[PDB]
RNA sequence: AACGAUAAAAGAAGUGAGAAUCUUCUUCGCCGUAAGGACAAGGGUUCCUGGGGAAGGGUCGUCCGCCCAGGGAAAGUCGGGACCUAAGGUGAGGCCGAACGGCGCAGCCGAUGGACAGCAGGUCAAGAUUCCUGCACCGAUCAUGUGGAGUGAUGGAGGGACGCAUUACGCUAUCCAAUGCCAAGCUAUGGCUAUGCUGGUUGGUACGCUCAAGGGCGAUCGGGUCAGAAAAUCUACCGGUCACAUGCCUCAGACGUAUCGGGAGCUUCCUCGGAAGCGAAGUUGGAAACGCGACGGUGCCAAGAAAAGCUUCUAAACGUUGAAACAUGAUUGCCCGUACCGCAAACCGACACAGGUGUCCGAGUGUCAAUGCACUAAGGCGCGCGAGAGAACCCUCGUUAAGGAACUUUGCAAUCUCACCCCGUAACUUCGGAAGAAGGGGUCCCCACGCUUCGCGUGGGGCGCAGUGAAUAGGCCCAGGCGACUGUUUACCAAAAUCACAGCACUCUGCCAACACGAACAGUGGACGUAUAGGGUGUGACGCCUGCCCGGUGCCGGAAGGUCAAGUGGAGCGGUGCAAGCUGCGAAAUGAAGCCCCGGUGAACGGCGGCCGUAACUAUAACGGUCCUAAGGUAGCGAAAUUCCUUGUCGGGUAAGUUCCGACCUGCACGAAAGGCGUAACGAUCUGGGCGCUGUCUCAACGAGGGACUCGGUGAAAUUGAAUUGGCUGUAAAGAUGCGGCCUACCCGUAGCAGGACGAAAAGACCCCGUGGAGCUUUACUAUAGUCUGGCAUUGGGAU
RNA sequence: CCCCCGUGACAGGGGGCGGAGGACCGAACCGGUGCCUGCUGAAACAGUCUCGGAUGAGUUGUGUUUAGGAGUGAAAAGCU
RNA sequence: GAAACGAUGACUGAAUCCGCGCGGACCACCGCGCAAGGCUAAAUACUCCCAGUGACCGAUAGCGCAUAGUACCGUGAGGG
């Protein structure tokens, strides 16, 4: 389920790691397997945007194609269930009965070697790819693009579902895993089943290293920075606030919602995320 | 303890040189800028 | 004053105008995981020869890394280019932007990497996988042949192609042993006369049914069109079929044989010492890599670059009487880099400077091992001032009677302790730990005996004060405060209680995501991520927990109404000309978000508090406690990092305790994620006590080394009104050598002291002043990026 | 992983074997904990002795990117 | 400010002769004028350079220089 540790070190307790026991274990193909470089979070310009990127070990990319659309109506077999250490996932490998491997990502249960079609002409089995019109009403599902041959942009964190609420027009109701309801065009694609993983969740990191390893360079409190630095700085001892809690920019953390007031996507969400 | 010198010799020309001050505007001008004042040391390619 | 580390020098010989310093010789002293050797980066002639001596050299110099002149560096195979790509930099068209310009696909540049044909020896004063000798390899073009029909890209696939840790067998380097083999001479000083002493003991290439651990490994037929644009002897799926052990395949390496080298030395000539010829052996035994066999095995989560060369298919295309492939001969061999210094006197530090500088090689003995320590080998030095003295004082070190923390701000400093083995080992605990707890005992030399060895147990003997005998080598414990932990931090006065952290929590965010850089509808990070994700904020393992207040501020939500800008609408007012008329001004209603307003919200901002009276002189060590804002402290803690009164009161320890520990509660002014209270373990943290040890101390002494002092050599500094510069009392701008009076005092210097010269150093950094400055802060003022918002333009038809 | 020992509602307990770790002692390397010396230094920040990490959040070479109200910062207004 | 006029960014974009524009709000009168198309020597400015002069300097003057942007410092711009 989860390794744990004996505290033969201090740090060696708490500490929790994956199951992989279910892995085929196999270095990616490798007329799959591209070169991502790390990106400090600094972008074109040198400046650090994004804020705390570090680092951690060597990564390459695995191309996984999310419109099956490209080889639907026919079946492929799975082979393998890798392990991809970039996304929250684990993902599966493709053998389309004609030839062509592919790379997709991987749900929960599916074993090794099932074979999965794609195709409006498919069975609701795990890991087809099915429209969402032809998905049963209440029906569990992941991997959701927000337009016919996009790619698929919803539910792909481990363990995730969005699920059927049913038909209407051609904009099938959706629900999303933060609580959110959404319209989706029924020429919209989908793949069914949970994503699996599942246990990730729950990994205790345990020392600073794990976070190193995964390249998240030490966060830091503004209450430590200087007024120079940043807004919630200075003050002598263990201080406060003394204003409204607020970004390095100042504009509000803590209860201020922050989408834009007018946009296209208002009117496809039912409901909020609540 | 160490030094703020450290010589190196790409460095110094990638960094210094001809190709690079004429590379930019204010390196046209930095040249011009010292041709006029008669430098015999126009550039560090000029070393 | 200093001559730049306390690694150390002597005598002889020589040269010269002159020598402690330069050159020979013989010793001595220091380095020896270096203070040896080889590279890279950097420097630039510092290299070698001959010469010079002004200045550079911390003295001297006849010498030099300085001066002069002349020489020296050689590549098809090493390294870079003529090949490749990474980050990054670019980049026609392309996307943007007051300008200059900012982006940006393919392509191109870009080694720190991929790819890749040569090794062994010899020698100039000075080069060396270059030159020379010996025997190789690679591409290229031609020719005689085997030719005798296919060649195989600007696209296809395969391959190149990769992580950390641990590890099995084989082996090489390379090092040790010996009455192995070869060579050399000798008898020392009592002995040895060799079974002693010293040295050398295989490098390349070729073959060879010789030995060999290790390592890679399948194959062929057919189907599916729909996979690689298409093709397709290929590559990928599906299916069938094939003697599991394997053989197929490779040969690190060793053994043989041969050949080319090299080899201790030996000889011969001879000119501050070399030129030239010659040449013996080639053994058994053991150790052994981070190297090779190798892309081996196993385990692990953090999941491990790209591209060409390369290998295979086909497309066109010209051929299919000259297509590939091959053997051999010819022939060809571009471009820069190669000297020398390169852990330093030659690079960076202004210096011939106790600093800084990246990779490789780095022998032996002793030692559990080792790049550790002592001593050494090869090699490299004695660090470019010397000599004597043997006071104070100063630095670094030894020893120490009696005592043993009496020192003191504190055991600061310094001693103790010290390795390996065997006995044994506490509260407490998160069951890992604390823990090397504590505390003991052993350790050397010989003989016999056993055992798995170099080795070790056992038994008896032997010696010295002692046997990790020299060097490398933990003092320990009890009890608190803070943090959990490993980590991080103020380059150059603060290393912690900071910060980070794993963990938890609030919110924000549904993808052209928020958020962030941005001339900007560009492009970028976020992310080739998708709510088990991403941002921001706070607390800071873990464990039991985290209460009371929504009134103000913030935030989320609500809508009746109060409202609010431009714009819409203009009744009415007036200016003017005779005038049709032009026009100045402008009211109603309508009208955006937002604020007013209603409620919700604390692991949002915050809040969780005022007071009552005492005999006397306008007063001091003390009182028990009812309690106005929205509420007025739940647990736990509490004289604390928080305590004003303050050395609070009590207890422990001490002979004696403002400190410390426990309790107490009257908390000036603890309290729950700005966390509350705990807690094993961790700590160059902080605090008190102990045991041990000690010159920290009583109280210092003797000794040593480097200074200080003397002599010969080179010779700075900050300071400086000018001085021919006493003391006491007084006076003076109030601290007088200079004025008064009185005392004292012959001229000069040397080593020493630090009272004065308000001593030197920086126009005080505290304080006031300046309508001086800069950083920072907010509900001080004003704008303003940004951002919300109505109208307008992009902007269109229609249905009701 | 492998054996024997254990069955009160119980994860367990011994032995073998294995090679884990922001484990440990400790050179190189990385860092500066205390004292002293140095303070017209040998050096504009160091020396000796002592001390901290020493397979990890480690150390380092090379090519390269970000900058001025800007960068960068395991946060000192440090560093550029 | 009574704000004329030009001038443009965004919205609107009239008359062409019995017409258009101005005369510092605005109106009549009365005057000066031909927007939406272009070129144009001359006088004027400067002085790297050439020459002539000087109640300008003569070696701390005069340019920075009797010459040198060199020596020297600086990674650089730059100082000199
Ligand atoms: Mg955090
Ligand atoms: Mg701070
Ligand atoms: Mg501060
Ligand atoms: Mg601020
Ligand atoms: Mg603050
Ligand atoms: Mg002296
Ligand atoms: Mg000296
Ligand atoms: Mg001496
Ligand atoms: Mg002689
Ligand atoms: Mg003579
Ligand atoms: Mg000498
Ligand atoms: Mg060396
Ligand atoms: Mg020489
Ligand atoms: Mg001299
Ligand atoms: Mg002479
Ligand atoms: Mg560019
Ligand atoms: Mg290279
Ligand atoms: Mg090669
Ligand atoms: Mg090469
Ligand atoms: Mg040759
Ligand atoms: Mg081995
Ligand atoms: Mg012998
Ligand atoms: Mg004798
Ligand atoms: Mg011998
Ligand atoms: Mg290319
Ligand atoms: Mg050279
Ligand atoms: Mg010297
Ligand atoms: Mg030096
Ligand atoms: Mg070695
Ligand atoms: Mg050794
Ligand atoms: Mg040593
Ligand atoms: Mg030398
Ligand atoms: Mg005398
Ligand atoms: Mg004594
Ligand atoms: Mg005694
Ligand atoms: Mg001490
Ligand atoms: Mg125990
Ligand atoms: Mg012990
Ligand atoms: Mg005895
Ligand atoms: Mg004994
Ligand atoms: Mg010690
Ligand atoms: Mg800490
Ligand atoms: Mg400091
Ligand atoms: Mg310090
Ligand atoms: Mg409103
Ligand atoms: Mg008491
Ligand atoms: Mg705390
Ligand atoms: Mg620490
Ligand atoms: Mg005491
Ligand atoms: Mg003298
Ligand atoms: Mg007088
Ligand atoms: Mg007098
Ligand atoms: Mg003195
Ligand atoms: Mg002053
Ligand atoms: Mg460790
Ligand atoms: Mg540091
Ligand atoms: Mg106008
Ligand atoms: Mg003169
Ligand atoms: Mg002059």
């Amino acid at each position: 389920a989860v390794k744990k540790y004996k505290p033969y070190t201090p740090s060696r307790r708490q500490m929790t790691t994956a199951d992989f026991s279910g892995l085929a274990k196999k270095r990616p193909e490798k007329a799959l397997t591209e070169a991502l470089p790390k990106t400090g979070g600094r972008n074109n310009r040198g400046r650090i945007t994004s804020r705390f990127i570090g680092g951690g070990h060597k990564r390459l990319y695995r191309i996984i194609d999310f419109k099956r659309r490209d080889k639907s109506g026919v079946n492929a077999k799975v082979a393998a269930i890798e392990y991809d250490p970039n996304r929250s996932a684990r993902i599966a490998l493709l053998h389309y009965a004609d030839g062509e491997k592919r790379y997709i990502l991987a749900p929960e249960g599916l074993t090794v070697g099932a074979t999965v079609n794609a195709g409006p002409e498919a069975e609701p089995k795990l890991g087809n790819a099915l429209p969402l019109r032809f998905v049963p009403v209440g029906a569990v599902v992941h991997a959701l693009e927000l337009v016919p041959g996009k790619g698929a942009q919803l539910a792909r964190s481990a363990g995730t579902s969005v699920q059927v609420q049913g038909k209407e027009s051609d904009y099938v109701i959706v629900r999303l895993p933060s609580g959110e309801l959404r319209r989706v065009h029924s020429e919209c694609y989908a793949t069914i089943g949970a994503v699996g993983n599942a246990e990730h969740k729950n990994i205790v990191l345990g020392k600073a290293g794990r976070s190193r390893w995964l390249g998240r360079k030490p966060h830091q409190r503004g209450s430590a920075m200087n007024p120079v630095d940043h807004p919630h700085g200075g003050g002598e001892g263990r201080t406060g606030a003394g204003r409204v809690p607020v970004t390095p920019w100042g504009k509000p953390t803590k209860g201020l919602k922050t989408r834009r007031k007018r946009k296209t996507s208002d009117r496809f969400l039912v409901t909020r995320r609540k | 303890m160490k030094r703020t010198y450290q010589p190196n010799n790409r460095k110094r020309a990638k960094t210094h040189g001809f190709r690079a001050r004429m590379k930019t505007k204010s390196g046209r001008n930095i040249l011009a800028r010292r041709r006029a004042k008669g430098r015999h040391q126009l550039t560090v390619s000029d070393e």
